[PDB]
């Protein structure tokens, strides 16, 4: 199975590996017991040739997991601008929401990623988006006393 | 596996 | 009488090498070893922190640890880098990248038995040792990890000694890793089992600090642990300088803590200064007072009127009015008194010590056991919890053997721990 | 006729200072113990070469405060084997100085005590210093008077006990110790006067105009008062001339045996010229309480005994009269079932004090000393702060951390409860 080898080789960064395996024929879409495509793994650790490599052969920019993540949470819940942007380019839902209601903007904003959280706005982020305790990300930033990050979320 | 610290083990310190 | 002082990781020795600096030149030793003060209050108790060697020179009862190498030679390089007993640098090769099972499990009790063994000999030449205090960050792996297990290890050995850490928290804005909310939380699990007293020094307050107090567009390590380093002064000086109050660890553990859990303390001090400029005045005692006490001034990033203290220390250092102190301190319990808990009277303890800091004149420093101090762990809970939903690198630490339903155990210790707070903020007398 | 004085913890021992510091200025002693050229040998034995030595043992868990004794102006006044110190203290929990640190050095100082009760061809009994509040204190206290109750059965003991203040507050968990060696010593102790360090601060500030009272403020006036009590043990006299004496006057009920002290005048030492006061003025002064020792409101409560230990230029007669018109211009309640008489010594030595002092020099003095319910206040008082802090459980692990049961809390403070009881029934109104 091409697929099981491409997951892990896009988790791992093995640009070389990735292409050799999908010019033999693997899924680009394959999914692993938790539903993570490689695209999702990517995303994850930060391989951004990956990326954009996985999106110019048919990978699903809004693919979910098992608990309704797409790469756009994965990215902007680690931190990685440049992933964030290309997702962005290539259509990603900057409004999907997982199976605890999270949005992306609400995972940028919980782990402080502020420059994310400046462009998933300007790509027009809900910013009326509730979580399941009924946060949005705005609710987040003044229960955490976080100045810095509810000023940006408040810029009109 | 590694064993680990459970929840309240340290209250024994005071009994 | 005797404290035995350890530094692990890079966080925790660069504060750590701050501290030894700053209490040197309070107490008149230079970085060869020799007294050149001119005051007898200096060396009453410098055995607390100081052994004494022939002669007289003075060598700082420390302990330095790193899974790196580097941290050595930094440490070493430092001015008064070579105070330090040479045989107390214990030292890995490697390190532990972040990866807090790579700290306890697997590279720290790799190194561990060595560092114990350098303990226990500081300890033995001891007269009589009150206890530990160990200075380190909870988002590295180094700090936190191997901290941690010195921690229980020190505790299944002396388990009647006190454990005293001076815990710095991560914060996004200081440092750019998402595992750091990982090693804090599995850190403060093993806190709260196995500490008596922690000082939570949080590089969220200490930035903000910098950025919008001090001024500083771009704080560096530097300017934030020159806030570190006036912290830990103040809060040392009753161990360190005769008095009545607090005057040992265990003495302010009796005072500070009402419940064995809830030992994590919110620092504070008067006046911030960025380091070089400029001076003065000297601060009134009203001054003091009200500043010490203002959110602002905490090292912690928690608004403390938005929970109730259930205790305080507060320390005032140089030439002032006791009877004006008095005052003050009486003024900020009755004017605020529903933010002191009623079911713990006369909760709020002055001391006076007559040596400033250095550069000052007059100086507070505060001590706090706030209920407020729940937004702190509330705080990493919910990066906690947002990175653990998703199982983000959980494979880098159970890679190390480490089981996951550890993540869980100090998920729910820590969660447990801001319900505990949560609890006597809203008890009442009645 | 001996007595042996013993000395616990800081506040014990630095009282205990002041103390035998008065009294060698009281019977002409210098600190090395020798005397320039009968009635105090019971404070002091005598060596051979006319050395006088104090009977007294200092004790502490920590070294500091006894090792300013052994190196001051009395370091060689003391048996330097009855000044007896440990290297860990109690850190203010009774549980320590009682179970565990306690335990550690007890046996050391009953052996000491021995070697002084050796010495005594008569001796009556101990008089013993402490605060309520360190771990010391109270702790080691409790469990020196237990087993002091085992080992010197017939003999008396009396206690000089210093009850805490906020201005001067060194642990949060006073109220507990406090409480907790109350309830353990009862039972031991037959007469024990408190020293509430608030009434002592109050009268600093404002009869001696000390803007911040210390330690050694409070210290002199406190033994000042102590010396007044004392006294009648360590000269001639006709009131009060040994312990048992004292149970009988002041303590004619076993469990309320807490007298109130006040004394009068204190006048400042920068008012040198001050107009002498007569013994109707300083006698009315005993009924007014600002000057007592203990906070509370004796109008609001009945008297059991009433003695009058003046000192100085004091005619009987003049003391009778004095007597007489306290009680029938004032209201002092008397219970039903004792001699509503007034007890009175008087000791024509002028009053002494120390050079140095806060005070000045006086030609007549008086301590009242008197049982009145009144003084359950200051109980109430403590047994509040307790249940504030017990409702919550509050610092209660430091406690069963050193060798208590959790029990011992409710048991001491239903003790509390009793003698409070024990208050309002003989208060009968
Ligand atoms: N205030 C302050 N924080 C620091 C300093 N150095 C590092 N930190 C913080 O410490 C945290 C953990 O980093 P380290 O101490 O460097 O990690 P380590 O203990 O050396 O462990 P490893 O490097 O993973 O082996 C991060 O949150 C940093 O922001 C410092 O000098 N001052
Ligand atoms: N009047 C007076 N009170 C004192 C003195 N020293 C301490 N106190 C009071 O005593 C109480 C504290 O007890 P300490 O005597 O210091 O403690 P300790 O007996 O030494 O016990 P540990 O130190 O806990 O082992 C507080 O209420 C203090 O204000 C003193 O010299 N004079
Ligand atoms: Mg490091
Ligand atoms: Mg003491």
């Amino acid at each position: 199975d091409l697929g099981k080898k491409l997951l892990e080789a896009a988790r791992a960064g093995q640009d070389d590996e990735v292409r050799i395996l999908m010019a033999n024929g693997a899924d680009v879409n394959a999914t692993d017991a938790s539903g993570l495509t490689p695209l999702h793994l990517a995303a994850t650790y930060g391989h951004l040739e990956i990326v954009e490599v996985l999106l110019k052969h048919g990978a699903d920019v809004n693919a979910i997991d098992i608990m309704g993540s797409t790469p756009l949470h994965l990215a902007a819940l680690i931190g990685h601008l440049e992933i964030v942007e290309v997702l962005l380019k290539h259509g990603a839902d900057v409004n999907a929401v997982d199976t605890w209601g999270d949005t992306p903007l609400h995972l940028a904003a919980i782990m402080g990623h502020l420059e994310i959280v400046e462009v998933l706005l300007k790509h027009g982020a809900d910013v009326n988006a509730q979580d399941k305790f009924g946060k949005t990300a705005f609710d987040i930033s003044i229960d955490n006393g976080n100045e810095d990050l509810a000023e940006i979320l408040q810029k009109l | 596996k590694q064993p680990f610290l459970k929840r309240g083990e340290g209250l024994a310190r005071f009994t | 009488r005797e404290i035995v002082h350890i530094q692990a990781g890079q966080c925790g020795n660069q504060i750590g090498a701050k501290f030894w600096e700053v209490i040197s030149d309070e107490h008149g030793i230079d970085p060869t070893g020799s007294y050149h003060g001119d005051s007898d209050l200096q060396l009453e108790r410098i055995n607390v922190y100081y052994n004494e060697a022939t002669g007289n020179k003075y060598v700082p009862r420390a302990i330095l640890v790193d899974l790196e190498p580097g941290t050595m030679d930094s440490v070493r390089s430092g001015p008064f880098g070579q105070i330090f007993r040479p045989d107390n640098f214990v030292f890995g090769q490697s390190g532990a990248g972040n990866n807090w099972a790579k700290g306890h499990y697997t590279e720290g009790a790799e190194l561990v038995d060595s560092v114990l063994d350098v303990v226990r000999k500081e300890s033995e030449s001891c007269d009589c040792l009150q206890g530990f205090q160990l200075t380190h960050s909870l988002g590295g792996g180094t700090g936190s990890g191997m901290g941690t297990l010195l921690i229980s290890k020190i505790r299944e050995e002396y388990p009647d000694r006190i454990m005293n850490t001076f815990s710095v928290m991560p914060s996004p804005k200081v440092s750019d890793t998402v595992v750091e909310p990982y090693n804090a939380t599995l850190s403060v699990h093993q806190l709260v089992e196995n500490t008596d007293e922690t000082y939570s020094i949080d590089n969220e307050a200490l930035y903000d600090i910098c950025f919008r107090t001090l001024k500083l567009t771009t704080p560096t390590y530097g300017d934030l642990n020159h806030l570190v380093s006036a912290t830990m002064s103040g809060v040392t000086t009753c161990l360190r300088f005769p008095g009545q109050l607090n005057a040992d660890l265990r003495k302010l553990a009796v005072n500070m803590v009402p419940f064995p859990r809830l030992h994590f303390f919110m620092p504070g001090f008067a006046p911030l200064t960025s380091r070089g400029s400029q001076q003065y005045r000297a601060l009134t005692v009203p001054e003091l007072t009200q500043q010490m006490f203002d959110s602002k001034n905490m090292m912690a990033a928690c608004d403390p009127r938005h929970g109730r203290y259930l205790t305080v220390a507060a320390i005032f250092r140089g030439r002032m009015s006791m009877k004006e102190v008095d005052e003050q301190m009486l003024n900020v319990q009755n004017k605020n008194s529903s933010y002191f808990v009623e079911w713990i009277p006369n909760n709020v303890k002055t001391a006076v010590c007559d040596i400033p800091p250095r550069g000052l004149k007059m100086s507070a420093t505060f001590i706090g056991n706030s209920t407020a101090i729940q937004e702190l762990f509330k705080r990493i809970s919910e990066q906690f919890t947002a990175m653990f939903r998703r199982k983000a690198f959980l494979h880098w630490y159970t890679g190390e053997g480490m089981d996951e339903m550890e993540f869980t155990e100090a998920e729910s210790n820590m969660n447990d721990l801001v319900s505990e707070y949560q609890q006597y903020q809203d008890a009442t007398a009645d | 006729r001996e007595c042996i004085s013993i000395h616990v913890g800081q506040a014990g021992v630095q009282i205990g200072n002041a103390c035998w510091e008065l009294y060698c200025l009281e019977h002409g002693i210098q600190p090395d113990g020798q005397m320039p050229s009968d009635s105090f040998n019971t404070f002091f034995s005598e060596t051979g070469a006319g050395k006088h030595v104090p009977r007294a043992v200092f004790v502490d868990l920590e070294p500091t405060v006894i090792d300013e004794v052994r190196t001051g102006t009395y370091r060689q006044l003391f048996h330097p084997e009855q000044l007896i110190t440990g290297k860990e203290d109690a850190a203010n929990n009774y549980a320590r100085g009682h179970y565990t640190i306690g335990k550690e050095i007890i046996d050391l100082v009953l052996d000491r005590i021995r070697k002084l009760a050796d010495q005594c061809t008569g001796l009556q009994g101990f008089l013993v210093f402490h605060s309520f509040g360190g771990g010391t204190g109270s702790g080691f206290t409790s469990l020196l008077m237990e087993r002091l109750s085992v080992d010197y059965g017939k003999k008396s003991k009396l206690e000089f006990s210093i009850y805490p203040a906020p201005q001067v507050s060194t642990a949060v968990v006073e109220p507990y110790n406090s409480i907790l060696t109350t309830h353990t010593t009862l039972e031991h102790s037959d007469c024990a006067f408190m020293v509430d360090n608030e009434a002592i601060y109050d009268i600093c500030r404002r009869n001696l105009d000390i803007e911040r009272p210390t330690y050694t403020n409070l210290n002199r006036l406190i033994s000042q008062i102590v010396s007044s009590i004392t006294a009648s043990l360590r000269f001639d006299g006709a009131l009060n001339v040994d312990l048992t004496e004292f149970q009988t006057n002041l303590v004619p009920y076993p469990r309320i045996h807490f007298p109130l002290a006040t004394y009068a005048p204190v006048i400042s030492a920068e008012k040198a010229y001050h107009e002498q006061l007569s013994v109707a003025e300083i006698t009315n002064a005993c009924f007014e309480p600002a000057n007592q020792m203990v906070k509370c409101d004796p109008r609001h409560g009945k008297y059991m005994a009433c003695c009058l230990l003046y000192r100085g230029d004091v005619v009987p007669k003049d003391v009778n009269a004095a007597i007489a018109t306290i009680k029938t211009k004032r209201s002092i309640q008397f219970v039903d079932w004792c001699p509503t008489g007034f007890k009175v010594g008087i000791n024509y030595q002028p009053p002494t004090v120390v050079p140095g002092g806060d005070l000045a020099k006086v030609q007549r003095a008086v301590c009242m000393l008197s049982n009145t319910t009144a003084i359950a206040e200051a109980w109430a008082r403590l047994d509040h702060k307790f249940d504030l802090m017990y409702a919550k459980r509050a610092f209660v692990h430091w406690y069963v951390g050193e060798g208590m049961e959790e029990g011992e809390f409710s048991e001491a403070r239903e003790d509390m409860a009793a003698l409070e009881k024990d208050y309002e029934e003989v208060g009968v109104d």
